[PDB]
């Protein structure tokens, strides 16, 4: 009965009392399986525990006067046990219960009180934390934390496990537990960690994972995590982990999709992304998209109706972005009059069309070597700007015919042309640290006394071929730029894509440099706070640290210096804001309030501020505000916004946005600069017919720094769209991030087969348990399809195993003999 | 693609059931996951819209009061 | 607020919303910091004071008539003698639509203000507000009619990626014609069950109204209702009802009649190009139908319905009877499963009747012998057929 529980209770506190050892040991036995009894039900606080309550300070009397090893040792777990409603916290109770005794063995106890003490000992570690600045020690810890990581492993406790041994920052004890079937759970949970984790731990998730990771012979995802380290040597030693071909084929094909430069001999071809032009074109054919579309039919003005260069030169960067690597078109290639329509910097577009219809195809440079025999050095210029295009994210292993052609016309005396000649070599070798093109661009670029246009896009070059991890040579040449010039100079807009050339060196680790920061605050230029604040803030991209977002808003808080610094801070916080989809909707609603109390500078970023943050998937919520400051004032705001409708439309084909564009075109026809920028809108809105984005980011959480590096050109200078609308020449390095969005079920051999794929929204497995899908309104769809922002893949057929687990990019199947 | 034949197989028949036989023509390609609607879709398409919904046609009583 | 990840416990959802509530709080000193630099005498909150005043009290309601000449306009208040109305910069001149309800000024009598509608007198309760019941595992067998009215309505709206990929626009409208008591109406129950938009539902006889001019003013608020609230999955049911019964109220007859059916079959059609409103209409009589309104680019995808045959039976028999307290001495193999002709309507009948029946005996269990009288009851209460007897 209940009442002869209470009686127990009272009786067996009575004999703990009564010194006889015997009694002693009887009522301490019959006390420990009464409160295991007590947790018969755990839950609603069990009436023998609440009665347990006012005998705590009993037992706690009981074994102060108790000196006995053998038998105090289980009431030292008893407390523990009590202490649970004893909470009283602050007074670490149950912790220090657990000492003393060897029998911390607790298995034998319920859930709730294991979970309690876990609590607990993540409360009194914080205060051990608070304790070692301004008892149990570091190494105390652990003597409990070596037995709860394999209970709660055990108990499938995966997430759990991870939060104590992150709450103990001892993560390194992990992988000496890891099951084979405990690897793939603890991992998916763990890789989300490193987003929102504060740093340098992050690193150490990183690096624990990829433990786990190789000693499971999962390279899958482990080649994704190297990528996001960014250690070479740790992608080596994952290549060391395989000996089957394949799987090196298919790790060669992930990081040739992220356009890293590793060197590994056989294998050079795939990453050297050599065979995407035959898989694009074999996509082309199966999916019927041979055929070209002309950019009247982008613009569909025959439907709606009642200065000629300008519009031909909208048309030629439609039409370059529509037929982009099907190799084939009908306005310009067969039409060699087309280019003199153009006029002044026209005609060097219109060749660079060419080699954007030919990107990633070797065969173009065949069409573009024509136009470089034409005197006129615009033509040369737009056909050698275009060599690099039809080359671009192309690297054969021995000699790159582009950095031979392209070496030449770098020192050629005119300004035009070795300007097309350095951002072509920017361009080719976007994200490849190429050394050759390193010891060309080097001592041609910086050299403080050239003109400052030639110096800056040489800068850019060496940004887009040195992406991430940083470079002190690269660093000292442009700070070497960075000397006086002269002061008008400074003041010159060319001098801001040098600070984003700088900014993109560090933009991969952040928290990493730390000293170059210094290094711009001992400068006391009126621009330097604005290089600080843009590479400080580039540099942690990736992250969303909030404290640097709160020095962001704190400068933007109330003078071409300061319109150069508070247009760096929003797209500082764009870029911060750009890793979690949290920090991305909550920098919504950021750059909404501040649009609201912003100064004129300021208004026309806010739609680049929207874009950036939300390229390649057009969300509803983010294209209507941007309508709505498309037919408001300040003309470049209407501009910006209408490039932020393009970018956040990028490939997707979205009709509706395709007919707001449409609309503005109809409305912004009387300036031709903004009918101008809408047709490049309307280009960049259905690019390469909808089989290629700007996605930063990819499944994994992967980050393309090509992309990003591409879209802040693109956005950097933009704050003042007449420069770029006089030079136009930059709007082609969307194409050095540009890449193909696709499935592509390789056979062994090294063909495409057809196979069943199911294409259904994405989901997150993090607090779901067993083995819940990872797909939300699967699609039955077949070999090839095109996977939105926002859509995994996996194999509906049983056989055709993959060896890679995420179905995104090129795949390679096996034919697995069950069924 | 053989667009006289799939014309002459559909005597008398209003643009709209055309428009309609495209539509049929798309979708069963999609009911068997191909990408690409070949010619024998488009005639088990144009049999299943003139053929199978004749019964239900307006150009034969209309037909009358003009 | 965004939506929060996981559900249960764990530091990573706490760090989820510590970078909400890290954003929400910077947004806040983003704000506070704005508005302190802001001249509070023309900022802050000072705004509301000055739109308090200046709209003074009480607001009149009135009916706007005009636009002309914007800043000014003609509105119509109904006792008023439709003053010449002045438009105040407060309001928004894209909401003053000729026939909405402004906020004249008491005595000046300017618009200060355009009071949205929000009434839906009468759409309340046509408007789809709560998922009826039943999902598509309720439906036994039928599995091409389930395919096809997917494939028509679900997918364009849930996955529009194949159609315009494959670049056809979606089939218009589908028809469910077939025998009566088959499922015609909870294939509609399913597809408002699993819906991203609204349900309008409307039965045929409803628009035989009893005035002459109500008859395509229904059609037409029904339609302009639908597209005000895309999509739409308009839902007139008993299509037939127009045709036939000609009812006394209708002062019209059947001219009224034939002016309203005109009116559906242009505003299904309409030279209004109206957006993505799907229209599911179902009847047991196609027969009777104008041709005009079942004709292809209205409708294009006219599904049958048939009634089921022995294993439909069997598989109606096995969902309709999984939520019973059945004993084991009734037999689902022979139960209805009889050659002996029955319809989707019958095999819910039946159970109803047995479990009124078991209710009133008070047994909590259900008996075969309870079983086999409501099987036979109805049986008893079934007009037989009529054709068959041509072909007996
Ligand atoms: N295949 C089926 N699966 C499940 N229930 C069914 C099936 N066929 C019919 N029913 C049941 O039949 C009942 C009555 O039929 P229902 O109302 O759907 O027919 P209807 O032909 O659309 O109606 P009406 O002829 O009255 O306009 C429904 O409540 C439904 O539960
Ligand atoms: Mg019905």
């Amino acid at each position: 009965e209940d009442a002869k529980l209470k009686t127990d209770l009272e009786l067996l506190v009575e004999r703990l009392k009564e010194d006889d050892s015997s009694l002693y040991e009887a009522s301490l036995n019959a006390l420990k399986e009464s409160i295991k009894n007590s947790t018969s039900s755990m839950t609603a606080v069990p009436k023998p525990l609440k009665f347990l309550r006012p005998t705590y300070p009993d037992l706690c009397s009981i074994y102060d006067k108790w000196t006995d090893p053998n038998l105090k040792s289980s009431l030292a777990d008893v407390l523990s046990i009590l202490a649970m409603t004893y909470s009283e916290n602050g007074k670490h109770d149950s912790l220090r219960y657990r000492l003393l005794s060897d029998v911390s063995d607790f298995e034998g106890w319920g859930h709730e009180y294991i979970r309690h003490l876990a609590l607990e000992i993540g409360e009194v570690y914080n205060d051990q934390v608070e304790k070692d600045a301004e008892e149990f020690s570091k190494e105390d810890t652990l003597r409990l934390c070596l037995d709860i990581v394999p209970y709660f492993l055990k108990h499938n406790g995966e997430e759990d496990a991870v939060d104590l041994l992150l709450e103990i920052e001892s993560i390194d004890k992990l992988p000496q537990f890891v099951d084979e079937n405990t690897f793939q759970r603890v991992c998916q949970y763990m890789v989300a960690c490193v987003p929102l984790l504060p740093p340098p731990e992050d690193v150490a998730f990183l690096k624990t994972a990829y433990s786990i990771y190789l000693s499971q012979n999962e390279l899958t995802d482990a080649i994704a995590l190297a990528v996001r380290l960014g250690e070479e040597d740790m992608i080596r030693s994952v290549f060391d982990a395989t000996s089957d071909p394949v799987m090196h084929k298919q790790l060669a094909y992930i990081l040739a999709a992220q356009k890293t430069s590793f060197e590994y001999e056989g294998v050079q071809d795939i990453i050297g992304n050599g065979k995407l032009s035959e898989h694009f074109l074999y996509l082309a054919k199966e999916l019927n998209l041979t055929g070209p579309k002309v950019p009247e039919d982008i613009y569909k003005s025959h439907l709606d109706n009642s200065d000629s260069a300008q519009q031909n030169l909208a048309s030629s960067f439609v039409n370059g972005f529509l037929n982009l690597g099907y190799c084939n078109d009908k306005l310009i290639v067969d039409n060699d009059n087309w280019v003199y329509k153009t006029k002044g910097d026209g005609m060097t577009s219109a060749v660079a069309s060419i080699g954007s219809i030919y990107q990633w195809n070797l065969d173009g440079l065949q069409q573009l070597d024509k136009y470089l025999y034409v005197d006129e050095p615009e033509v040369k210029a737009g056909a050698l700007l275009g060599i690099g295009i039809s080359a671009s994210g192309v690297h054969d292993g021995e000699v790159e015919p582009a950095l031979l052609l392209l070496q030449d016309y770098v020192t050629n005396p005119d300004t035009k042309i070795s300007s097309a000649a350095i951002l072509g070599l920017g361009i080719a070798f976007a994200g490849s640290k190429n050394d050759e093109v390193l010891g060309l661009l080097l001592p041609i670029a910086a050299s403080t006394d050239l003109p400052i246009e030639t110096a800056a896009m040489a800068s850019l070059a060496l940004a887009h071929v040195f992406v991430g991890t940083c470079n002190g040579d690269i660093t000292t040449s442009i700070m070497d730029n960075f000397l006086e010039r002269t002061a008008i100079e400074l003041k010159t807009d060319w001098v801001r894509f040098l600070a984003l050339a700088l900014g993109i060196l560090y933009m991969g680790q952040g928290e990493q440099v730390d000293d170059v920061l210094e290094t711009i605050s001992a400068i006391e230029h009126p621009m330097t706070s604005a290089i600080e604040v843009l590479v400080g803030s580039c540099a942690y991209t990736g992250t969303g640290d909030v404290l640097l977002i709160q020095d962001l808003l704190h400068r933007l808080t109330p003078e071409a210096g300061i319109v150069d610094e508070l247009a760096y801070a929003v797209l500082g916080i764009a870029l911060i804001a750009l890793g979690e989809d949290i920090g991305k909707e909550m920098s919504l609603r950021h750059f909404g309030h501040l649009m609201h109390y912003g100064n004129e500078h300021i208004r026309r970023m806010v739609p680049l501020a929207m874009g950036i943050v939300s390229v390649s998937d057009p969300q509803m919520k983010v294209f209507d505000t941007l309508t709505r400051f498309s037919h408001d004032a300040d003309l470049e705001v209407s501009m910006n916004s209408i490039f932020a409708m393009g970018l956040c439309g990028a490939g997707t084909n979205n009709a509706r946005l395709a007919q707001l564009l449409r609309q503005l075109a109809s409305y912004y026809s009387r300036e031709q600069d903004a009918l101008f920028i809408t047709r490049l809108a309307q280009g960049l809105l259905h690019l390469g017919k909808g089989t290629m984005t700007m996605d930063v980011f990819n499944d994994a959480h992967v980050l393309n720094k090509v992309t990003l590096a591409s879209i802040l050109t693109t956005a950097v200078g933009l704050v003042s769209p007449s420069f770029m609308l006089k030079h136009h020449q930059l709007f082609y390095m969307l194409n050095a991030g540009i890449r193909p969005k696709f499935i592509l079920a390789l056979n062994d051999e090294g063909e495409p087969i057809k196979v069943n794929v199911r294409v259904g929204q994405a989901v997150e497995t993090v607090g779901q348990a067993g083995r819940p899908k990872k797909i939300t309104g699967w699609i039955t769809q077949s070999t090839p399809v095109l996977l939105n922002h926002g859509e995994r893949a996996e194999l509906e057929t049983d056989e055709y195993i993959s060896y890679t687990s995420h179905i995104e990019g090129v795949v390679i199947l096996k034919k697995n003999p069950d069924y | 693609i053989r667009w006289e034949l799939i014309s002459r197989l559909c005597p008398n028949s209003t643009g709209a059931e055309l428009r309609s036989v495209c539509t049929e023509a798309g979708m069963f390609a999609i009911r068997a996951r191909r990408k690409v609607a070949t010619e024998k879709d488009f005639l088990k398409a144009v049999d299943k819209v003139i053929s199978g919904y004749k019964k239900f046609s307006s150009t034969s009583r209309y037909m009358q009061y003009n | 607020l965004p939506n929060i990840y996981p559900s249960t416990r764990c530091k990573l959802k706490l760090l989820r919303m510590e970078r909400i509530k890290d954003h929400l709080l910077l947004e806040e000193e983003f704000v506070s910091n704005s508005e302190i630099l802001k001249p509070f005498e023309k900022k802050q909150e000072e705004e509301k004071k000055q739109l308090e005043e200046i709209r003074g009290n009480p607001l009149s309601i009135g009916t706007l008539e005009e636009i002309i000449d914007d800043d000014h306009a003609i509105v119509t208040s109904p006792t008023m003698p439709d003053y010449y109305v002045s438009i105040l910069s407060f309001v928004d001149k894209e909401l003053l639509e000729p026939g909405c309800s402004v906020l004249l000024h008491h005595k000046t009598m300017s618009i200060v203000g355009v009071l949205q509608d929000d009434a839906d007198p009468m759409v309340s309760v046509m408007k789809m507000d709560k998922s009826p019941t039943e999902s598509y595992s309720d439906i036994g067998g039928l599995e091409s009619q389930i395919q096809e009215i997917k494939e028509s309505v679900e997918l364009p709206l849930t996955h529009p990626e194949l159609y315009e990929e494959m670049g056809i626009k979606p089939p218009k409208g589908v028809i469910l014609y077939g025998a009566p008591g088959t499922g015609k109406t909870l294939l509609a129950k399913a597809v408002a069950n699993q819906t991203s938009a609204t349900f309008l539902r409307i039965v045929g006889s409803e628009l035989i109204q009893k005035y002459l001019g109500d008859g395509p003013r229904l059609c037409r608020q029904i339609f302009k209702v639908a597209g005000e609230n895309a999509p739409s999955i308009v839902f007139i049911d008993e299509i037939d009802a127009i045709g036939t019964k000609r009812y006394d109220s209708n002062s019209g007859g059947e001219r009224e009649i034939q002016r309203t059916m005109l009116e559906l079959l242009n505003q299904l059609d309409g030279f209004d190009d109206r957006g993505d409103v799907k229209v599911i209409m179902a009847t047991n009589k196609i027969e009777t139908l104008d041709p005009a309104l079942i004709r292809p680019g209205r409708i294009d995808r006219k599904i049958l319905f048939e009634n089921p045959d022995l294993s439909t039976k069997k598989k109606i028999l096995g969902i309709h009877t999984s939520k019973m307290n059945l004993s084991e001495d009734v037999n689902l193999e022979t139960l209805v499963t009889t050659k002996d002709d029955l319809s989707g309507a019958d095999i819910q009948a039946m159970c109803t009747e047995a479990g009124l029946l078991a209710l009133r005996e008070r047994r909590m269990q259900v008996t075969a012998e309870d079983f086999k009288q409501a099987k036979e009851r109805v049986m008893k209460n079934k007009v037989e057929e009529n054709l068959e007897g041509l072909y007996l």
